[PDB]
RNA sequence: GGGAUAACUGGCUUGUGGCGGCCAAGCGUUCAUAGCGACGUCGCUUUUUGGAUGUCGGCUCUUCCUAUCAUACCG
RNA sequence: CGCGGGGUUAAGGUGCCGGAGUGGACGCUCAUCAGACACCACAAAAGGCGUUAGUACAUCUUGACAGCAGGACGGUGGCCAUGGAAGUCGGAAUCCGCUAAGGACUGUGUAACAACUCACCUGCCGAAUGUACUAGCCCUGAAAAUGGAUGGCGCUCAAGCGU
């Protein structure tokens, strides 16, 4: 018997996944996303727009 | 498939359409092929292989000189062959280790372990030599001895053992070492003595080594 | 196995295992001539046409040329050289047919 | 015995632009544009004429001067190829079970991928992604033929090469069982 | 082979002195034994042809 | 045109390998030729002349040998 | 050192012939010089020299040489200073190529008549110019490719199919018949091996060679004649044309 | 009874016999003949009709080698 | 060979561990576990289409080797044999004409043919080759069973080898 890990059956593998579970996978989660969705919407520095400092093992004692 | 259908199916449809391409191309890779392999493998294979490239070589050359020598250029079998005819017409027309065991019952045993040459089916030994065991199958009944002159080789029944060098006490049992001489019945060779007399036994010089090898061979000495 | 039992050294073994090994080595050197003839029986003993001699068997013979061949192709699946020369077919053929359910072997004699 | 000296020369037509910057030898031609880098091998490239163009060794090695040959040898076939190009007419055939072939352009990335089924009846569908630049057709003048038309010749050869190879009987008798997909004619488009 | 992914057993180029002694004693009982035989017992080439000036 | 061994038509007339080309002048070789060939030749009077001479002294030696055998 | 060809022994009787074959050559052409008087020199540029037996065999009397074209006009002697009699460097200037050499002892007019009627059918050496689009029919490929009638045309061999597939027909041998494209006949098209005005290569050639078809015209063409007593060599047409040196 | 060795192997082990002749590049006492001398071939084993094993074991488990029974891959 | 200070050496070393040269000159070698300094068995007239030096012979514008276009004949389907065997399943002989050369033939192939191809020979091109050996460096020249060794790291116009 080949093995799990044969040449022949990972590219058949690929060929399933690529052509069978893809676009129901595809699907599925473009109904899951929209309900995501659904139930989702369901001065610079001043305002925090540009970002600043909050609040040395790499650089040798100075 | 009943008859030679392969050459039947290569009349009716052919071979295919790359073989003699790649045939060609696979006689031209041979020169790589050998190169890699004489300096890639290894282990008994390499070995092989260069046995057999040295033979090959020998032959290939053997041939070079011969079609050179012939371009430029504008017994024993029948000795042996008697032999053996002679001997097929002529044929279609206790042991010691029990004896000395018994005695023992009724390192004080020592086997020879070098083969020997009895004669005689049984032989009660006198006590000087009695515990001094042979064994089974180290004996040989024939030798294989070779004829100096003639040029023939053949097995003869050993009559009996003369002289061992090694060691008196191996004469007198009958060791069979290396250079032993012993006397071999020569009546199947028939060579002719003076007088127009034949010979039946004669000297012959034991010179292999059987406890290295079983075989036992002698030269005639003539 | 005896010489070697009452072996007393390494190369007392060696010795007598070669020696052993070559007589084997010579006897098939000499037997190197059946070997080549026995595997071309064999070959041939393989392809080698099989018949039934006890069952229903229709045998065409004659003189070379006269058409036994194209009468077995047309009365039966057999291909067999209809090539016009003296003596096109080197060895029996074999056919088959069937009359009302009835099973009949045609050969095809040279 | 460290050669102090040798050179090659390559001649090139009247309708090429030709271009080394480091090693990157880039040709130009009607077809389109052929580019390898050379940076493997050690040459000194220049012009030695008006249209010849020289290449050359100095303190090399035979090793050295066998890379200055083949190395003109493959510039030459980048120069056939900008001129003329290259043709692969390959033959399929079939004993009992006819194979069918279906070139189609896959838009993206802009490939030809080449499907054979029927091949000696198994119903795996083989497909072969094609080499890119160069171009295969069904041939309508021969039957059981295809074409294979490029600039690159490594690239067509490769190509006809891995069909060759992906279409191989297993576990049979290459005596007997014929089928397959094979090399017919190599030569230019014109 | 598949000796790049796997390698195998390596085998030490660390000389043992025990080995190299018994190589010393060996050898020193080859030369012995080469002079022995050779008391025991039982053409110039010329010049060059190349040579500019033969 | 004439054809090619292999199916490649594309490759082009190639010229024989030759590292050491251009070092030598013909005709500087063909003095060169002469020059060798009659080396050659004085070679062989010479060793043709001291074979002869050295057989001449082994038949005497056999002469002298036979001599004082009888 | 290493990496060299593997050089084929040659396991045949024929060896090479050499210096003594060439001083042989010398050898017979400078006594031959003598006997005869009319020594013409001829040309055959691009054709096969099969008929050049046959032509010998009809002008039995006459003597022909054909070699080295060097070796011979050496042997003739190219130098006037080392010459056999004179006339014979204006000989040798005329010997340039595939150029032969024949000693006669009869008329000059009539030799020239015999060369100018001499004229035989011949497959098509490689360079030359094609005259006619000659094709096979897309049906069954017959011994000569349908140039005789089909009719009366035995079939060319399936032992020749893979010749034939090697040079670039796209052939196929089923059943036992090989055919262009099916058996029963259509399908394909048909193969053109060569065009009116294109220069015949060597594929071209060899199949016309398979195949039978001759578009070529074995004729010898003479360079000129010298003869012995005016010592003078006069050339004509082919001998004007064909450039010497 | 005296004497002697304290004991064995440790780049050891494997797949291709031995004896004699022929041939044999080279080397050699001075040279292929004082002589040594591989691969092959010939003669003997070896040809005309198709049981050996002494003390032992028996089971399980871990690990490792491949000189691979099977699985995979190809010539 | 007493205890100390200073100086200079031997064996051995100067890439780091290690104090001292990534010192200088000429070359060789790329090892799918190279080699590493004072030593050999495996081992052989051993296999190597690895590389360099060298020796002795042979061809060479009278055109050397390789290549391309060709020729590759006639007696003659040579003699014996036999379903049939024409150079090419088998035994022997193996000659002559033409020759520029062509063998009573080197393979492919046919039921036999045919045909292709080989030897050899001419045309195109134009300058060194090509046969056998010797010497160096490198591959193999035989390997099992806990993970380890030029001392380690590592080193490739060397940190290997010769002076």
């Amino acid at each position: 018997a080949k093995s799990a890990r044969a040449s022949r059956i990972k590219e058949n593998h690929q060929r399933f996944k690529k052509n069978i579970a893809g676009p129901v996978e595809a699907a599925r989660l473009e109904r899951l996303s929209a309900k995501l969705m659904a139930i989702a919407q369901a001065s610079g520095v001043k305002s925090g727009k540009s970002i600043g400092r909050k609040d040395s093992s790499i650089v040798f004692p100075m | 498939p009943q008859n030679e259908y392969i050459e039947r199916h290569r009349k009716l449809h052919g071979r295919r359409l790359d073989a003699e391409e790649r045939a060609r191309k696979k006689a031209a890779r041979e020169g790589h092929k050998n190169s890699e392999n004489a300096q890639n493998l290894r282990g008994l294979r390499a070995k092989l292989y260069a046995k057999q490239r040295h033979a090959q070589k020998i032959q290939m050359r053997k041939a070079i000189k011969q079609h050179e020598e012939r371009n430029v250029k504008g017994t024993a079998k029948a000795l042996s062959s008697q032999i053996k005819n002679k001997r097929a017409e002529k044929a279609a027309r206790i042991s010691e280790e029990e004896m000395f065991k018994v005695v023992k019952t009724g390192g004080w045993k020592r086997i020879v372990t070098k083969p020997t040459f009895v004669g005689p089916d049984f032989t009660r030994r006198p006590v000087k030599y009695e515990r001094f065991i042979r064994p089974m199958g180290l004996r040989y009944k024939k030798a294989n001895v070779t004829h100096p002159t003639l040029n023939v080789t053949v097995q003869l029944p050993i009559l009996s053992v003369k002289k061992n060098p090694s060691n008196p006490l191996y004469t007198q049992l009958g060791v069979l070492t290396k250079g032993t001489i012993i006397e071999v019945n020569v009546s199947d060779l028939g060579i002719v003595t003076a007088s127009g007399k034949i010979a039946w036994g004669r000297y012959a010089q034991i010179t292999n080594n059987p406890e290295n090898d079983g075989c036992v061979n002698a030269v005639l000495l003539v | 196995v005896r010489l070697l039992k009452y072996a007393q050294s390494l190369y007392q073994c060696k010795q007598l295992k070669r020696a052993a090994l070559g007589r084997m080595a010579t006897l098939i050197k000499r037997l190197k001539d059946p070997l080549i003839y026995l595997d071309q029986v064999r070959q041939h003993l393989a392809r080698l046409p099989d018949i039934n001699p006890t069952t229903r068997t229709l045998l065409v013979a004659g003189f070379p040329n006269v058409g036994k061949s194209s009468f077995v192709r047309s009365v039966t699946r057999a291909d067999t050289p209809v090539e016009p020369y003296a003596f096109t077919t080197k060895s029996l053929f074999v056919g088959h047919l069937d009359y009302k359910y009835l099973r009949y072997q045609v050969i095809d004699t040279p | 015995m460290r050669y102090i000296h040798s050179e090659e020369t390559i001649p090139v037509p009247e309708n090429l632009k030709v271009s080394i910057k480091s090693r990157l030898v880039t040709v130009e031609g009607p077809r389109g544009k052929l580019q390898k880098d050379l940076s493997h091998i050690a040459v000194n490239f220049s012009v030695v004429k008006k249209g010849v163009i020289g290449l050359e060794i100095h303190h090399g090695s035979r090793k050295d001067v066998a890379a200055l040959r083949t190395v003109r040898t493959i510039i030459n076939n980048m120069i056939i190829g900008v001129t003329k190009g290259f043709k692969y007419k390959m033959r399929y055939v079939y004993a009992h079970f006819p194979i069918n072939v279906n070139v189609e352009k896959n838009a993206e990335t802009g490939c030809y991928e080449v499907e054979i089924r029927n091949f000696i009846g198994e119903k795996i569908v083989r497909k072969v992604v094609m080499a890119p630049g160069v171009e295969v057709e069904i041939s309508k003048a021969q039957k059981d033929e295809l074409i294979l038309s490029g600039n690159s010749l490594e690239a067509v050869s490769q190509s006809a090469a891995d069909i060759q190879q992906i279409c191989k009987v297993r576990n049979k008798d290459i005596r007997k069982f014929l089928d397959g997909i094979y090399v017919s004619e190599k030569g230019n488009i014109v | 082979a598949g000796t790049i992914n796997k390698p195998k057993k390596p085998t030490s180029k660390r000389k043992t002195t025990r080995l190299r002694a018994k190589i010393s004693k060996r050898a020193a009982e080859k030369k012995r034994k080469e002079r022995k035989l050779a008391r025991k017992n039982p053409k110039d080439p010329g010049i060059p042809n190349l040579f500019p000036y033969k | 045109l004439g054809m090619r061994k292999n199916g490649q038509v594309w490759l082009p007339a190639k010229k024989a390998f030759r590292p050491t080309k251009g070092l030598t002048s013909w005709e500087l070789r063909v003095k060169k030729r002469q020059e060798q060939a009659a080396m050659k030749a004085k070679e062989r009077e010479m060793k043709e002349e001291k074979e002869a001479e050295r057989q001449k002294r082994i038949q005497a030696i056999k002469e002298r040998r036979k001599k004082k055998e009888e | 050192p290493k990496s060299k060809r593997a050089r084929v022994y040659h396991l045949i009787q024929v060896n090479k012939k050499g210096r003594e074959a060439k001083e042989r050559l010398f050898s017979n052409i400078r006594e031959t010089i003598p006997k005869y008087q009319h020594c013409f020199v001829f040309s055959v540029d691009n054709m096969r020299n099969n008929y050049l037996k046959d032509v010998r065999h009809e002008l039995n009397d006459c003597r022909i040489f054909f070699g080295k074209t060097k070796l011979m006009a050496r042997a003739l002697g190219t130098t006037p200073e080392e010459e056999q009699a004179d006339g014979l460097h204006r000989l040798t200037r005329y010997l340039t190529g595939t150029v032969g050499l024949l000693f006669t002892n009869r008329d000059p007019a009539d030799i020239e008549s015999y060369f100018s009627n001499l004229s035989q059918v011949d497959f098509a050496r490689a360079g030359t110019v094609a005259p006619r689009t000659v094709t096979v029919p897309t049906g069954i490929v017959y011994s000569t490719g349908g140039e005789v009638p089909p009719e009366h045309d035995v079939p060319v061999s399936h032992t020749l199919e893979p010749e034939l597939r090697r040079l670039g027909m796209p052939v196929r041998m089923i059943k036992g018949k090989v055919c262009l494209g099916d058996e029963k006949g259509e399908a394909s098209e048909g193969y053109t091996i060569c065009k009116e005005g294109e220069v015949l290569d060597s594929r071209q050639t060899r199949l016309l060679k398979l195949f039978s078809i001759c578009l070529s015209e074995f004729k010898v063409s003479l360079l000129g004649y010298w003869n012995s007593a005016s010592g003078e060599v006069t050339e004509l047409e082919a001998g004007k044309t064909r450039p010497k040196r």
